[PDB]
């Protein structure tokens, strides 16, 4: 009986650390989606010929 | 929008335009492109000015360049967004952390986007400088 | 079930993202998905089926999470009484103290053992103001852990 109770305590404990990380997984999704959106935005730019043209004239 | 760039992109508009008529005509794009490096062709060059109905006036030049740059999140957002992963404020991120992130979670990058993303990226000491990479991306 | 179907929906896109947003989340994380919703198991989720040692084997879509949450939902969670008669055992002396050492031995050596690194972390914030003697108060620890995070 005692080890069955120790497992539910371990089950509370486990539940505590996931709801905690929840809060910081929720944000990192937005941070990761912002990181990938904007690198995807850039890779596009540099493959679009008016930008390529401008980048060449940008030292002269 | 920013005036700084209205003031630069008008200067650039002065070179792209070779014949001075004031409209970027196709023969100018070729002429400046021969004058810079290996030109694009016709497949391409025709297609460039088929992104602007109507005469490529200086104002149409501005438009298309900003109805393309204007989406993107600003400077401080694409960095606050990397610092989330950088808990100690070392303004850098371990190269295989950011690669594992970008390649495998969220809307994963594929091997080519991957290759392109790190062709010019800041790395030194196994560390990826995201304040710099962000300036560059941006 | 309408405990919260539209909230399992949310907890699931969130873990769907962290293993590539493609409308499915690894069955290895099914356990953890339900914890973000207010439930607590292990032996049990392995029976609503989830990878039993591994990340990689199966990956479940939304409709397949929907009954597994349902089936865990009224599983077994203990009470304050249990926790305190269980934690009596280790109180040699009769004032509500279980030493430092004794506490992470009974959490990692027994039941459905917890890694010796999950036990440094649960002791984060909570407070676990250890005595001079190196004793803690198991009642507090029970209460605090119990109050969600
Ligand atoms: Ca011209
Ligand atoms: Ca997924």
């Amino acid at each position: 009986r005692l080890s069955k109770i120790i497992s539910m305590f371990q089950a509370h404990i486990r539940g505590y650390l996931i709801r905690k990380a929840y809060k910081k997984l929720q944000d990192q999704r937005i941070g990761l989606s912002v990181i990938q959106r904007n690198i995807r935005k850039w890779l596009v730019l540099r493959n679009w010929q008016w930008w390529k043209l401008y980048s060449k004239v940008k030292p002269l | 929008l920013p005036q700084k760039q209205i003031q630069e992109m008008k200067e650039a508009f002065s070179m792209i335009d070779v014949d001075r008529d004031g409209f970027v005509s196709k023969e100018d794009i070729k002429a400046i492109s021969e004058q810079l490096g290996r030109a694009p062709d016709d497949k391409e060059l025709t297609a460039m000015l088929k992104e602007a109905p109507g005469p490529l006036n200086f104002t149409m030049f501005l438009s298309i360049f900003s109805d393309k740059l204007s989406g993107t999140d600003s400077e401080e957002t694409i960095r606050n967004a990397f610092a989330m992963f950088d808990e100690q404020e070392t303004k850098k991120l371990n190269i295989e952390y950011i690669k594992d992130l970008l390649e495998n979670m969220g809307d994963n990058f594929n091997k080519d986007e991957m290759r392109m993303t790190f062709k010019e990226a800041p790395v030194e000491g196994g560390k990826f400088d995201y304040v710099k990479f962000t300036a560059m991306i941006k | 079930s309408q405990d919260e179907i539209d909230d399992l929906k949310d907890v699931f896109e969130l873990f769907d993202f962290w293993d590539g947003r493609d409308g499915a989340v690894d069955a290895f994380k099914l356990g953890d998905v339900c914890r973000c919703l207010g439930i607590n198991p292990r032996n049990e989720d392995v029976f609503a089926v989830g990878g039993t040692h591994k990340m990689g084997e199966k990956s479940l879509p939304f409709e397949e999470f929907l009954p597994a949450y349902e089936g865990l939902m009224d599983c077994e969670q203990g009470t304050f009484a249990d926790y305190m008669e269980a934690f009596k055992t280790f109180d040699r002396e009769g004032q509500g103290f279980i030493s430092g050492a004794e506490l992470r031995h009974v959490l990692t050596a027994l039941g459905e053992r917890l890694s010796d690194e999950d036990v440094d972390e649960i002791i984060k914030l909570t407070d676990l103001q250890e005595d001079l003697e190196g004793n803690v108060k198991y009642e507090d620890f029970v209460k605090k852990v119990m109050a969600g995070p």
